[PDB]
């Protein structure tokens, strides 16, 4: 559990924007 | 044409709980959920507020929030209204000028990173009812001249617990190096840095009784303070233990995702 919690996962990688 | 679509952003449900379950005759407990909310940006975004101070409004809505006790939302980036009297939900506006600086500034400081996160809340859930502890712990202990018996039965239950398994399950007892003649059912092992006894458990689910509950004890010798205590552990996902959620308010902004995580903190049942 640390402090960020996407645990360095990018959550808009598979997010259609730009 | 980035500035015609909508725009993405995710949130972070955070919850850490400890409890305590006295033990004897009532087994009465006490619990404190301590949480966190936090928001991501997608790196591009700063490209749009920097050239666009007049960007429109990133607001949100809090729901189900009847079990939190106590909000500290974040005053740096946040807007609210007081004479808002409604129990179970509340909103908040974004200073969309103050949090264009401060994505700046993250970005100025991580310029490698694809994402910023943002804290926007702490908050607060206390309870004497064990209805919100997801697992149910009942610790008894027994000595008879030098021969101490420790017992613990647990139970992982659908009136208290959210939908979903807790997993890294552990259970604690701490033990001196001068303890013998161990007996453990299940087996355990014996730490010695830490000097505990340390049952891994299998995962749990509120949703068979086979699968949510059980028992477990040890007894030693001890040639020689309080009763002893246990520890629990255990982590979750998927769901959030005080019940709260987080939606947003308006169409030119869209949640990309919400991630719930919970993990124990200190999570104990004496006994008498
Ligand atoms: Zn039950």
């Amino acid at each position: 559990f640390q402090s960020d919690p996407f645990v360095g996962s990018d959550p808009f990688k598979d997010d259609p924007f730009g | 044409l980035s500035a015609q679509e909508s725009w993405p952003v995710a949130a972070a449900i955070t919850e850490y709980i400890n409890a305590y379950f006295r033990g004897g005759e009532h087994n009465r407990c006490l619990v404190k959920i301590t949480g966190d909310l936090t928001m991501s940006f997608p790196a591009g975004i700063t490209r749009i507020f920097t050239a666009n101070p007049n960007a429109p409004v990133l607001s949100f809505r809090l729901v189900n929030i009847s079990r939190v006790d106590h909000f500290l939302p974040n005053q740096k980036l946040l807007y609210s209204d007081p004479s808002q009297s409604d129990p179970d939900t509340k909103d908040f506006w974004f200073n969309m000028q103050a949090l264009t600086l401060h994505l700046q500034r993250e970005a100025e400081l991580n310029p490698q990173a694809s994402y910023y996160n943002v804290a926007l809340l702490k908050y607060q859930a206390s309870s004497q009812d064990p209805s919100r502890a997801p697992l149910l712990l009942s610790a008894e202990c027994q000595r008879s001249g030098t021969v101490t018996r420790v017992s613990l039965d647990y139970h992982c239950c659908p009136a208290t617990a959210p939908a979903t398994q807790l997993t890294s399950v552990q259970v604690l007892l701490p033990l001196d190096h001068s303890a013998t003649d161990l007996q453990c059912q299940p087996p355990a092992a014996w730490n010695a840095e830490e000097r505990r006894l340390l049952w891994k458990l299998a995962n749990l689910s509120p949703t068979n009784h086979s699968k949510g509950s059980g028992t477990l004890c040890a007894s030693w010798q001890c040639l020689e303070g309080p009763a002893p205590s246990l520890a629990v552990q255990f982590v979750g996902s998927g769901a959030s233990l005080s019940g709260l959620d987080v939606e947003l308010v308006g169409s030119r902004y869209r949640m990309s995702l919400v991630k719930k995580r919970f993990a124990t903190g200190k999570y104990m049942a004496g006994c008498s």
